[PDB]
């Protein structure tokens, strides 16, 4: 039993800025413009990644410090065969699909450039917002070996991309454990931050100076005395329930105490005696 | 066997001047270094 | 013998390692290691050697080298200063691979057409195409000859796509080929040599293991049997082939080995007789009965001896 | 069943232990006037002096009551319970 | 029966275990713990405390659903206090 | 210092409403609560709570994979809620 749901509005916005990042590095690379299309982020267990995945293939493993585990790239066959052509500078209208054969040294030194350019890019991409350092690990062939989550239903978070350079086309992802953005779930959630410099700092106290001004109503209790409903249909106006005796009164607003007090007889009224407001930073300074 | 002995002499000063000659290859070896290197080179090139 | 690679290999062993390093950096592992051993073990010192050797250097510091400055040795260095001191781009390290991709691409056209095939089958499609153009034309086609139909096709077509004529990861591309081949030789597979090694053993053993191979894989089996089979049917053989190695194989042995051997056999060796000596054979056959089957199969190995032997000369295609 | 959860829970739930509250007074306080409040400070409640206490349940209205001094013993008083309309009246307010 | 109609607080849990606090010392912040209620069994369903029945939860128009199985029965409460 | 056994207590969520609409429902009615698949849950010991944390099952028995000590901040809008 493994459900999880949410939504996440930064790494839309970082997966895009990347891809272009990415589409300038391959355009640069490779003497010609390409086009990478951001698939929906995919949430799914390990297991259905795993499934979803094109065998054959080339998993590669890079570690995110200093939150543990390792993040996982892919690329497919054709990408790599397409990109490498282009390196070559051939048309590669009659292409060939390899399927099961182990990438030649050729193949996996191109992928090891492509491999540390996709890293370049998405590193400047997540720093641009959030420094967090990625090392590469060591690549793989079987997604099984890979092995990066503790069970192969533990839910995985993948970036799906469609690239492509003039009529040659292909589709990579980048997937990661959920695990892995578990430290980080709030900052995924919400979108970036614009400004933060001096000014908006600044302009966080004048809100609260705006906010100084608040609107909001105390709650005095006296006796919380645990009874049951016989009793209370056995309860006629006019009963009398005894209460233990009333040392203080506490004072809350929504259900958080806020201070305690002493009621007193003050000018004709139900006057409280405040003793000490209190506050959840001097109770931890107290404890 | 004393033309022998006069023999082993000479080799003697043969043996001697091998050492010379290993004493000049040290040389070569020593001055131009450069030259030394290019040597290299076309002796392997020859090779 | 002192070829004029042991010539210099003579020269290293004799002066020492202040040149041999830089022979070394600018020289191949094998050869390194030989020189090595040569420290290691050296019996070729003599007071008159040695100063001749000297004398040998001097001839090569005076001709081959000229007395001229390193040639790439220091050069090189003076030469990255120079690419330093021009824009950031090593393009004298690009000319260095090109170099040897221009070497390994002549060696390519040197060596063997179906070995470069398979070295380069695994490889990219367009890898094959451009190195292909690159690559001289006699040997493209006996390489496009030993490519499967399918893989031959896409390789000429791919061929006519290439247009790129890229700059320097077509360099790159043939060292990571020369690369793998630079690993040590081997072409120990010996295709012919388990057929060889087979024949070099005793007849019936031979075709016991023949039996079992055939067990194994009847492919493999059969393709052993074929590295058997020594003059065994006049057609593939060649009958000028049987006319020239049967006057030079003495007849009175080709006689003890016929009548130990199948008459299609005999048949068809004295059909390249002299009309006298295939009547003589025959009847000296009806004549004696068949010798020890041990004399017969010696002068059989004699007669696949001198077949080798013939083969060894080359004049023919044996088979 | 309707009628039958309806039934049980006269006899089933007759034994169930359960909950209350009691509030004072109401008085408009905001976040400057707690910051400028400090050690005992008085503070009055709209609540007249002798007024029964209104008497909840999880915050669910329920009834009001005046605590009285019997035996030296406090203990509040109900006085009557609410009615929808009255209830009603009260928070259409 | 003018009080019927009343907010109530109910309570679902899994299971209960006798650790001692010397347990509770060691185990780190992500530890394991498991409990004496075998998977599968009904969750117990109480109300302020209060035992009031069991239940077993189901994946159900995509939300985790408690389905209410048994009764009150105060003879089985008065067996199962017996503890 | 001195140690000693002591009941523990886990809640699946808190509902608002009376009894009577889940008593209504007879036996065999299927009921949600705040409750959702995903959220951690939360330990209380003696009726006081701890931590936070979800809970799995393994070995064919329930095993809680807590997160951390519950602070009171959050501790004050669990209360309030």
């Amino acid at each position: 039993r493994r459900v999880v749901r949410e939504r996440l509005q930064a790494l839309e916005i970082i997966n895009e800025r990347f891809a272009r990042q990415f589409r300038m590095g391959l355009f640069n690379l490779l003497r010609r413009s390409p086009d990478i299309t951001v698939g929906a982020i995919r949430i799914q267990p390990y297991h259905e990644f795993a499934r979803n995945l094109p065998v054959p293939t080339n998993l590669n493993l890079i570690h995110l410090k200093p939150l543990r585990g390792t993040g996982l790239v892919v690329f497919s066959p054709s990408l790599v065969f397409i990109a490498v052509d282009n390196l070559f500078g051939g048309d590669g209208r009659f292409p060939t699909k390899v399927e099961g054969r182990e990438f030649t040294h050729t193949e996996q030194r191109v992928i090891n450039r492509m491999l540390k350019l996709a890293l370049e890019g998405y590193s400047d991409a997540w720093k641009a917002i959030n420094p967090l350092e990625v090392e590469y690990v060591r690549s793989e062939m079987q997604v099984k070996f890979t092995n990066i989550t503790t069970s192969p239903n533990d839910i995985v978070v993948n970036t799906p991309f469609h690239v492509e350079i003039g009529n040659l086309t292909g589709e990579f992802n980048i997937c990661l454990p959920f695990s892995m953005i578990e430290p980080l779930r709030e900052l995924l959630v919400n979108p970036p931050l614009e400004n933060s410099r001096h000014e908006d700092q600044n302009w966080r106290d004048n809100l609260v100076r705006q906010v100084q001004h608040s609107e909001l109503e105390l709650v005095a209790n006296f006796a919380d005395i645990p009874l049951r409903l016989s009793q209370i249909l056995k309860l006629k106006p006019g009963d009398v329930l005894p209460i233990e005796k009333p040392d203080r009164i506490i004072a809350h607003v929504d259900g958080v105490p806020v201070l305690t007090s002493q009621y007193g007889t003050v000018n004709g009224q139900y006057a409280l005696r405040v003793e000490h407001l209190i506050n959840p930073i001097l109770n931890s300074l107290n404890e | 066997k004393d033309e022998q002995l006069q023999q082993r002499r000479a080799n003697q000063r043969l043996g001697a001047e091998v050492m010379s000659q290993r004493i000049r290859e040290m040389s070569d070896n020593d001055p131009r270094v450069v030259a030394l290197v290019i040597r290299q080179w076309m002796s392997n090139d020859h090779e | 013998n002192l070829s004029g690679t042991d010539k210099s290999v003579i020269l290293l062993m004799t002066i020492g390692e202040d040149r041999a390093a830089e022979v070394f950096k600018h020289l191949s592992t094998r050869e390194v290691q030989a020189l090595s051993t040569a420290m290691a073990n050296v019996r070729q010192i003599s007071n008159k050697q040695l100063t001749d050797v000297l004398s040998e250097f001097e001839q090569e510091a005076e001709q081959f080298a000229a007395l001229n400055i390193n040639a790439n040795e220091y050069l090189r260095s003076v030469l990255v200063k120079a690419l330093g001191e021009e824009r950031a781009s090593s393009l004298l390290e690009d000319i260095l691979e090109t170099r040897d991709t221009t070497s390994g691409i002549e060696t390519l056209n040197f060596m063997e057409p179906q070995s470069a095939a398979d070295l380069i089958r695994d490889e990219h499609p367009q890898i094959i195409a451009t190195i292909l153009v690159h690559l001289k034309r006699s040997q493209a086609a006996d390489i496009l000859a030993l490519f499967d139909e399918r893989l031959r096709h896409d390789v000429m077509l791919r061929i006519a796509t290439f247009g790129g004529v890229q700059l320097a990861e077509l360099t790159e591309v043939l060292n990571g080929l020369l690369d793998g081949q630079n690993l040590k030789r081997s072409k120990m597979g010996g295709v012919r040599t388990a057929a060889e090694i087979i024949n070099l053993m005793k007849t019936q053993q031979e075709e016991a293991v023949i039996t079992a191979v055939r067990e194994f894989d009847g492919e493999l089996a059969q393709k052993i049997i074929d590295e058997m089979f020594l003059f065994e049917n006049l057609v593939d053989v060649d009958d000028r082939s049987i006319q020239r190695l049967l006057q030079e194989v003495d007849s009175e042995s080709l006689l003890i080995a016929l009548k130990g051997a199948e008459p299609p056999l005999r048949e068809k060796f004295l059909r390249n007789m002299s009309q006298r000596a295939a009547d003589i054979l025959r009847d000296d056959l009806a004549n004696r009965g068949p010798v020890r089957l041990s004399q017969v199969e010696n002068e059989q190995k004699a007669i696949l001896l001198i077949v080798r032997r013939l083969a060894e000369t080359g004049e023919m295609v044996i088979g | 069943g309707d009628v039958s959860g309806a039934m049980q829970d006269i006899d089933l739930i007759m034994d169930i232990p359960v909950k209350l509250t009691v509030e004072l007074g109401r008085t408009r306080m905001t976040i400057k006037e707690l910051l400028r409040l400090t050690q005992g400070s008085v503070v009055a409640l709209d609540g007249l002096a002798g007024e029964p206490l209104d008497i909840l349940i999880n915050g669910y209205l329920i009834a009001q009551g005046e605590v009285v001094v019997v035996a030296d013993k406090y203990g509040v008083r109900i006085t009557d319970i609410i009615t929808p309309s009255e209830r009603m009246r009260r928070l259409s307010r």
